């Protein structure tokens, strides 16, 4: 029958490893780098656009930064199509939580659910896993600013600063080298751009190859705000930090 | 629709997927539990492949199934969440139908059954997880400690460890734990636990987390300091010789 | 019906619930506690159909406790009442709807304020200084509309209840066998074991 | 009987590649060239009608399809896959949007739905990915004109101009040189015809070329009068004659 | 060769064979011998019961399906339980719904069709047991031979199991004789015991090792074991 | 690969055969039937000294007149026991009588072949055969004391004495000699303890071995360590006696 | 039917009648309305005969299963909740049963749970259930003390059922007495009202109306 | 490469389905059976090898009737043949229930045809291991058909399958040429007995038993019936005579 063509995407290796998960991570490693840095007064998300052109319409483009909630966002590394599938269920999950409890969904709760979904494709169904890794940046009143990361396995962990995608090792070393618990959003914004700049496989780090986002509590208000920078906004910040 | 038999017998009578599931456990961070005369302690090691995490939000290794029972594990993290959720759900259900919280042995038997079921059900792989479940039965003061593995087998221990270098830490415990006189104190119980972990953690104050469970739903996890202190008083035990 | 009263004062919510359990011609019990604690700072009282009553209260208790364990946190009273309304709203259009009315009294540790929610079997939810389910409301609403003040003390509240209970023992048709009073505040939930003559 | 292929036919290789999708992409490369150009007041999508027999009547087949009155599609790769993708796309615009809000979906969202359909054929059990890449152009009140590309992986991106298929590399390079943010529709159309000429071997006329535009509203193509708000479709396929006329000013 | 076409029952070998069915057929040959024969008034089954240790019991080889029908097995005991239980249901249904005793010939067709279904669809395995069915219906005495391939055959007598060829030749030789043994069950049984003993080698049929069954004109299908078969050894 | 319900060229089912192999690697188990009752003994086999040996349950009660010992992948026996207990209690509920030991055994064996990836005959959902064998011991008014051996093959035999597990081939050979139709319960007890002692890698004590029995008078009972320790001592003495 | 169970200093007293009716027809005067779930658990039956009798027998099965599974005696509270939840799954279907689950456990002590087909489950010290309940309550309530001697509590109970047998057309037959202590229940006989009434009348001097 | 013959619905590089062809091998290995279409009906006959004296004579009937007017005989895996007839009976019952009229032979043929063809469409099933000869009399005369494991079938004047299919076909072709005006049911019966006897030479090792059935408008009233007793023995004598 069919058994002949079954790849068996959900089995252990003799070393107790999950093949497909490993291979999916192997796929992620070649994806545009995405960085998440959390400060005392906010969080920063920055990703490098993989494959670009003169003709690519950047104003209408989004391939790495997605808004999930008004207080939560994610940076993607891997198959964009696979991510959109997960993203959309995450958006529904947040609204379900809100509808049920009349309170915005706590950041970890959203992350755990999404991770559980990935985990499933790992233990049953004979389907391939999603080739995606997420960096979650969000804020809630129980833990304030939070930074999470989930990968194909369905496991997730919290970070002060982190990267996913390509050249993560180099990027992690550079972050673990200049990160300081008492950083300020703007400090993080600069550390983020500098890291990408040194890891980039490209010639120069221009605005047209980046997506940026911040979650800050604009003092003159009292509420938290998500801001997914526009092409010009990135072009500006890029000149300021000294990368012109 | 997917129902392929993934766990099956091979010529020598082994279920390789279950065995490889243990290999996943062997690779997991170490976990240990020792029962005193009036408490049980659970300690886990924290990896260091990457350090720059936010320890506040990053999920811990010791989970409360109910207010009087906790569970720790070694193996795939994603897999453990599933077992923990099911156990928690069952704990609430048992309280509802029997009008009494689960006994540690009952909760253990349930978790083990879930694992066994995943070793002979089509379309699924076994859990790459071994657990340590501990607490005090309702209105009982006798400490309880059990361990479960992928196969679905479980049993109680005076003290036990799982995960990487668990071979080492067990030796330490076999020749450092006396059933005749179990750590009669919460403090001396936590010491023996931190000692057993240091045999493999290799100086890791922030790489060692302990959680103490006392009778009548008294559960609390020590902080880096309380722990760091134990580590301190122990490195002197060595040097003072 | 049974008496289900709730009154929110300055820093706490007080719930009073009749102790009688009558079936047809006989009063079977006179010490029945029509309440379930959903979490350390949230108490729910209930009245309605013979079986649905407890099955629903316990079903919710199980869910809130489950949420507590999983999140190692206590949901706000507002969040709990919303979960409860949702469950009843589903029920009303199901095959066999839960015929249960409830009062939810909780102390919101984050806002540091007591809260009282009234929810009927239809999933009708409203937050109030004082509420009641059943016929009691027909005597107690105007009473409290008269003798109620926002800044009252817990002690003042208990007197306000005593006033309500007396009116009920004077004018209501049935012998509800007195009530059981409980207080929810910043320190949790406790029962006023001395109201049978307070 | 009963599909017992409940497992994925597309999986990760040790290198991290998803073979079936790469192969699908390969099939797209072998397909006839198709391109899209966005102007300030319109969009144009075109392709060559590679007749597979002089006895075949190329008009009976359309590579450029209307999805909604303001959205059109063209492709490169396996025509039969594209055909069913068009039927699904027209239907989903209805079942998932018009039936809810009583208005056609904006370009990005329909593209989003189509893209999802393709992603599913990349992970669901028992199927292969679609062997096509699509170029979808449209207009909607709050977004104006837009042009999108959708690959077998389910990924999609917005473009100012681009080409896919056989001679995409050459065609893209040519479009980069001629495109600017001030092109009028007629300019884009002209540029389109020029770009396509390089990719065409034999005949090049209104009978071997297929081109449509998303421009102004065509009240004359509505089929009825009486409702002020209903002004007509923005999508319009050019006629063979209309094409030859422009070929003389080539 | 064979190794490429015997992985399941949904595959034909280049010569038109079905190996999974053939391997199943092998299980029968490895089973203990059992004989079946009949006259015009009775039908008999004789079986050699095999034991594991001398501390174990001798596994039953005969199963009653209805007052007028029963069978003996050779091969996988479980599969016989499944098939005999299904034969019991069919006998039962015939009575309940039609107040009619199921004809042996029909039982045979039903068995054939059941076995067949497990040789043409993926996932199923053929049955690994042979069955000899005797019964007395409106057309007299009958004997059927059931093979896991689905082939069922009516005979005067036969034998299946290890060394069965012995008894078979003997019955094929005694034919004109035993077929006329009407009105005398004891004689028909002795012919059956003589047939079976033609397949002995290891030992000799003892009292807790021999199993006999009979059905006929005014004889409801009845099994004989132990002391009950003593008068025949 | 190859179907989980495939036949070998010799007429056997691969998975079932391989299943038996896992059973050979199991802890020893022995059962001895006497006109005074049946004795069931098993090797605990602790994988470490920290393991509280009395949390090792390889002897369990099905009903008051039926108990059983297991050998092999013991976790597989849980659903088998649940089924056996449910069948025993259900028969009582429907017939107002105890279930016959033979039927209870037949019931357990019926689950045996209920495995496969789609075997056409009903709805056998279980991805593989069981990896544990059982010795079912009990008593009923129809056939008195009985000992049964149930394997993942679906077949079961009745034995006067039977040993399964690691040292079985040897132990069974022993039983072939020691057993006789007049043994007393006590005689069977020492015999079980003696054979276990021989095949066990460990020095048999009241902690790595467990005894139990079933008698018409008191039903199924598992001897406590104190009771067994004395039977062990009683053995060492009679042995050293010659 | 009339059944009662009350808790007192010497444990628990359980008394039931034995009449079964179908309309005004007395179907039987020999029904066993008490089920010995086990050496320490009792179940009383009122309402639909088949319903109580079938579902309580089933309860016994569930109870036994629990002990085989947990190697421990089932609690009174849990035994009563199993019947409670079963019956609730049938709410609206027409099951008819007013029941009492009475037992002893080291952990709970003497315990009594009232359980009806309505889904009502109540723990208490005194409960009278059935078409004769009020009649039993009248006698029992006015002579109950936590300090009755096991011998006096036994009589009060018996006398209470006698009262109901007399006044309720749907109660009668004989009385079945049980005493529950930590060593399980103790049967205290079957007392046919045919002789019990006259005996009590003479000895006690009550039932002064009826002429003898 | 190779391995195009291990799975059923697979096309080989030359457009074949080997599993079907292998099924044909099981058919050619079977007993010989035939069908002769006379001027107002059809005659069916088959070879019944006598594996041993133990087979009760006249007892293991091969030919099967569908409804009351259709006859079926096949060579190869008998069990597969019965399976197909069971489908035919259901098929015929469903047709009659709705259209009232007993199923026309041509319609019946396609019913069997689509079913057999269906078993060459998936790898989860195995093709039928039999070739079947069937037919009967309906509103427009007599019809004879033969169906192959591929699902192929056509109407025939004479048809044969099995071990001695060649002898038979040779003989049947002879009849066709020597009877352009038609053969009668009575004659078809005798000729059938002969053809079987002749074709028995390709298996002359084992002794056999003849079996004939027929469906004739004038001889059986359009109903299918077995040729027994005297008419049978008479046909046997006619064959035994011309065999020498």
């Amino acid at each position: 029958g069919s058994r002949r063509y079954d790849s068996r995407t959900t089995i252990f290796s003799p070393e107790g490893r999950l093949y497909q998960v490993e291979y999916a991570l192997e796929s992620i490693s070649h994806a545009g780098t995405a960085i998440g840095i959390m400060a005392s007064d906010g969080i920063v998300l920055a990703a490098e656009r993989k494959v670009t052109s003169t003709l690519l319409e950047q104003d209408t483009s989004t391939e790495k930064l997605y808004k999930l909630n008004d207080k939560i966002a994610v940076a993607v590394a891997g198959l964009t199509a696979d991510a959109e599938i997960l993203i959309n269920t995450a958006r529904i999950h947040a609204q379900n939580y809100l509808k049920t409890y009349n309170e915005d969904i706590p950041v970890e709760i959203l992350v755990r659910r999404l991770s559980d979904i990935k985990q499933g494709y790992t233990q049953h169904g004979g389907l391939r896993p999603f080739g995606v890794s997420f960096i979650y940046a969000g804020y809630d009143d129980r833990y304030g600013y939070q930074l999470y990361t989930s990968n194909p396995s369905g496991n997730y962990t919290g970070w002060k600063a982190i990267s996913v995608g390509a050249n993560t090792s180099a990027a992690q070393t550079l972050l673990q080298m200049d990160y300081k618990d008492d950083m300020k959003v703007d400090d993080a914004i600069e550390l983020a751009l500098k890291t990408l700049s040194k890891t980039t496989d490209s010639s120069a780090l221009t605005y047209d190859r980046l997506e940026f986002a911040t979650i800050r509590k604009g003092a003159n208000d009292g509420e938290v705000y998500q801001k997914i920078f526009k092409p010009q906004e990135i072009k500006d910040i890029l000149v300021k930090t000294g990368i012109t | 629709g997917y129902d392929r038999a993934l766990s099956i017998f091979s010529p020598d009578g082994h279920i390789f997927q279950v065995e490889y599931a243990l290999e996943a456990v062997k690779r997991g961070t170490c976990a240990v539990g020792v029962k005193g005369k009036n408490c049980v302690v659970l300690g886990c090691e924290r990896r260091s492949t990457l350090k720059l995490q936010d320890t506040r939000i990053t999920p811990s290794k010791v989970s409360k199934i109910d207010s009087h029972v906790v569970l720790s594990f070694s193996g795939l993290n994603a897999d453990s969440r599933i077992l923990i959720e099911k156990a928690r759900v069952e704990a609430q259900s048992h309280r509802l139908t029997l009008e009494d919280p689960v006994t540690v042995e009952y909760l253990t038997r349930y978790v083990a059954g879930v694992q066994q079921r995943y070793t002979q059900s089509g379309g699924v792989r076994p859990f790459g997880v071994s657990t340590l479940i501990a607490g005090f039965d309702p209105r009982d003061d006798e400490p309880k400690l059990y361990q479960t593995e992928p196969s679905g087998i479980y049993s109680s221990w005076s003290a036990q460890t799982i995960g990487r270098n668990s071979k080492t830490v067990r030796e330490f415990l076999e020749k450092n734990y006396d059933r005749k006189e179990p750590p009669a104190t919460v403090e001396e119980c936590v010491k023996l636990t931190v000692r057993s972990l240091l045999e493999v953690v290799q100086t890791g104050a922030k790489n060692i987390e302990i959680t103490v469970v006392k009778p009548d739903s008294d559960i609390v996890a020590l902080s880096s300091e309380e722990i760091n202190q134990y580590v301190t008083q122990i490195e002197q035990e060595k040097q003072e010789q | 019906m049974d008496i289900i009263l709730g009154i929110r004062v300055q820093d706490s919510v007080i719930l009073a619930s009749s102790k009688a359990v009558t079936r047809g011609i006989s009063v079977l019990k006179d010490s029945d506690d029509k309440t379930r604690q959903l979490s350390p700072h949230t108490l729910m009282s209930f009245a309605g159909e013979a079986g649905d009553t407890v099955q629903f209260a316990e079903y919710i208790q199980a869910n809130i406790q489950l949420y507590s364990i999983r999140e190692d946190y206590e949901l706000s009273p507002q969040a709990v009442s919303s979960f409860v309304r949702q469950e009843l709203a589903k029920s009303i259009r199901s095959r066999r709807p839960y015929q249960v009315n409830v009062l939810i009294g909780g102390y919101d540790k984050k806002k540091n304020k007591p809260e009282l929610y009234q929810i009927d079997y239809l999933g009708t939810k409203v937050e109030l200084p004082y509420g009641a389910h059943g016929y009691s409301g027909f005597y107690t609403f105007s009473l409290l509309d008269h003798h109620y003040r926002p800044d009252m003390t817990t002690e003042e509240g208990l007197d306000l209840l005593k006033l309500c209970v007396q009116e009920l023992e004077k004018r209501m048709p049935m012998d509800f066998k007195g009530v059981i009073v409980k207080i929810v505040d910043k320190d949790g939930i406790r029962q006023v074991d001395d109201f049978q003559a307070q | 009987m009963t599909d017992r292929y409940s497992f994925s036919l597309t999986t990760f290789s040790p290198s991290g590649k998803l073979g079936q999708i790469d192969y699908a992409l390969t099939a797209v490369k072998q397909g006839v060239t198709s391109l899209g150009i966005k102007a300030t007041n319109g969009v144009v999508i075109a392709t060559e009608k590679k007749s597979s027999s002089p006895l075949a009547m190329s008009e009976t087949l359309s590579k450029v399809s209307l999805l909604t009155p303001d959205i059109g599609a063209v492709y490169s790769g396996m025509g039969p896959d594209y055909r069913v993708l068009v039927d699904k796309s027209r239907k989903v615009a209805h079942t998932s949007y018009k039936r809810i809000y009583g208005e056609y979906p904006p370009t990005k969202l329909l593209v989003s739905e189509v893209a999802k359909i393709m992603q599913e054929a990349t992970q669901s059990g028992g199927v292969r990915p679609f062997g096509v890449s699509l170029l979808i152009a449209g207009h909607d009140e709050f977004n104006g004109f837009s042009l999108y590309q959708v690959d077998p992986s389910g990924s999609y991106f917005p473009w100012k101009a681009t080409a896919i298929g056989k001679g995409s590399v050459a065609a893209k390079t040519f479009l980069e040189k001629r495109w600017n943010d001030e092109l009028e529709l007629e300019d884009a159309i002209h540029i389109a015809l020029l770009t396509l000429k390089e990719s065409v071997e034999g005949e090049f006329n209104g009978d071997t070329i297929e081109l449509a535009i998303i421009g102004d509203e065509n009240p004359d193509l509505l089929g009825y009068t009486g409702i002020p708000t209903d002004k007509g479709p923005r999508f319009r396929k050019l006629t063979s004659q209309e094409i030859n006329d422009r070929l003389e000013a080539l | 060769f064979r190794n490429n076409y015997d992985g399941d029952t949904v595959t034909f070998s280049p010569t038109g064979r079905l190996f999974q069915v053939e391997y199943a057929l092998e299980a029968i040959k490895q089973g203990s011998v059992t004989v079946g024969l009949r006259s015009n008034t009775h039908a008999v089954l004789v079986a050699l019961k095999r034991n594991a240790d001398e501390l174990s019991s001798y596994q039953k080889k005969i199963i009653k399906c209805d007052e007028h029908m029963g069978l003996s097995l050779a091969g996988l005991a479980p599969d016989a339980r499944v098939l005999s239980n299904y034969l019991r249901q069919q006998c039962n249904y015939s009575s309940l719904v039609f107040n009619r005793k199921l004809a042996v010939e029909r039982a045979g067709h039903l068995l054939c069709d059941k076995a067949q279904k497990n040789t043409q669809s993926y996932g199923g395995r053929p049955y690994g047991v042979g069955l000899l069915i005797i019964g007395y219906d409106k057309s007299g005495a009958h004997l059927l031979e059931f093979q896991p391939s689905g082939n069922v055959t009516e005979l005067y007598g036969t034998a299946i199991g290890a060394r069965s060829q012995g008894a078979k030749t003997y019955l094929e030789r005694t034919l004109d004789t035993f077929i006329k043994i009407d009105g005398n069950p004891d004689e028909l049984i002795k012919a059956g015991v003589e047939a079976i003993s033609q397949s002995l080698r290891d030992e000799s049929l003892t009292v807790d090792n021999l199993s006999i069954a009979i059905v006929g004109k005014d004889t409801p299908f009845t099994i004989y074991d132990g002391e009950a078969v003593a008068k025949y050894i | 690969d190859r179907g989980v319900s495939t036949f070998s060229p010799e007429g056997r089912l691969f998975q079932v055969e391989y299943s038996l192999e896992a059973i050979k690697l199991g802890s020893t188990a022995i059962g001895i039937a006497t006109k005074e009752g049946v004795v069931l003994g098993v090797e605990k086999r602790a994988t470490s000294p920290l393991l509280e040996s009395d949390s090792i349950e390889k002897i369990v009660e099905i009903d008051r007149h039926i108990g059983c010992a297991m050998s092999g992948l013991t976790a597989d026996a849980r659903s088998m026991i649940e089924h056996a207990r449910t069948a025993a209690v259900t028969h009582n509920l429907y017939y107002d009588e105890d279930i016959n030991v033979e039927s209870l055994t037949q019931s357990v064996c019926d689950l045996a072949l209920r495995f496969g990836e789609g075997a056409s005959g009903e709805e056998r959902l279980m991805s593989r055969p069981f990896g544990v064998a059982l010795l079912i011991a009990g008593h009923d008014a129809d056939d008195g004391y009985q000992l049964f051996h149930a394997e993942p093959s679906g077949t079961f035999y009745r034995y006067n004495a039977k040993a399964i597990g690691s040292g079985s081939e040897g132990a069974q050979a022993e039983l072939l000699n020691e057993w006789h139709s007049s043994l007393t319960l006590k005689e069977a007890e020492l015999l079980v303890l003696k054979i276990l002692k021989q095949v066990m890698e460990e020095k048999l004590d009241e902690n790595n071995a467990q005894l139990s029995c079933i008698t018409k008078q008191d039903g199924f009972k598992i001897y406590d360590n104190e009771k067994t320790a004395e039977l062990i001592k009683e053995l060492k003495e009679k042995e050293a006696a010659e | 039917t009339t059944t009662l169970a009350f808790r007192f200093q010497g444990g628990i007293i359980v008394a039931v009648d034995s009449r079964a009716t179908a309309g005004n027809w007395v179907a039987s005067q020999t029904v066993k309305k008490v089920i010995e779930i086990n050496p320490f658990l009792l179940g009383t039956m009122a309402g639909g005969a088949a319903d109580c009798q079938f579902w309580e027998t089933w309860l016994g099965s569930q109870c036994r299963l629990h002990e085989l599974r947990e190697k421990e005696r089932i609690s009174v509270a849990a035994a009563s909740k199993i019947l409670s939840n079963l019956v609730y799954q049938y709410k609206g279907a027409g099951l008819s049963m007013g029941t009492m689950i009475c037992g002893y456990t080291r952990k709970e002590g003497p315990t009594i749970y009232y359980v009806d087909s309505d889904g009502t489950r109540l723990k208490g010290d005194i409960f009278c259930v059935g078409s004769g309940q009020t009649f039993a309550y009248g006698v029992l309530d006015s002579n109950y003390k936590w300090d009755l001697s096991v011998e006096d509590a036994l009589y009060l109970g018996k006398r209470s059922i006698l009262a109901a047998a007399h006044r309720d057309a749907y109660s009668g037959g004989s009385v079945n007495l049980y005493h529950v202590t930590e060593d399980g229940w103790i049967y205290h006989g079957n007392h046919d009202v045919g002789e019990l009434f006259w005996k009590v009348k003479e000895e006690e001097g009550s039932f002064n109306n009826v002429i003898g | 490469g190779t391995g195009y013959d291990l799975s059923n619905s697979v096309f080989s590089p030359d457009g074949r389905n080997f599993q079907v062809e292998y099924a044909v091998k099981a058919v050619e290995n079977g007993t010989t059976s035939i069908g002769i279409k006379c001027n107002d009906g059809v005659v069916f006959a088959v070879e019944k090898l006598i594996t041993s004296k133990l087979l009760v004579p006249q007892k293991n009937v091969k030919i099967q009737v569908v409804d009351r007017h259709i006859g079926c005989v096949y060579s190869g895996l008998i069990p597969d043949g019965r399976h197909l007839v069971n489908r035919g009976r259901e098929e015929a019952a469903s047709f009659k229930k709705l259209y009232k009229t007993p199923i026309p032979i041509p319609a019946f043929a396609d019913r069997l045809g689509q079913y057999v063809q269906a078993h060459t469409l998936y790898n989860s099933v195995r093709p039928f291991g039999v070739s079947t000869i069937f037919g009967g009399v309906d509103k427009n005369g007599a019809h004879l058909y033969m169906l192959e494991p591929s699902g192929s079938y056509w109407g025939y004047k004479g048809a044969a399958t099995g071990k001695g299919r060649q002898s038979a076909k040779a003989e049947l072709e002879k009849l066709v040429d020597h009877h352009p005006e038609g053969l009668s049911a009575r004659e078809a019966v005798k000729q059938a007995a002969k053809i079987i006897y002749l074709a028995h030479e390709d298996n002359k090792e084992k002794d056999f038993e003849l079996e004939i059935s027929w469906c004739s408008l004038s001889e059986t009233n359009g109903l299918h019936k077995f040729v027994k007793g005297d008419l049978l023995q008479e046909a046997i004598d006619f064959a035994q005579k011309e065999i020498n």
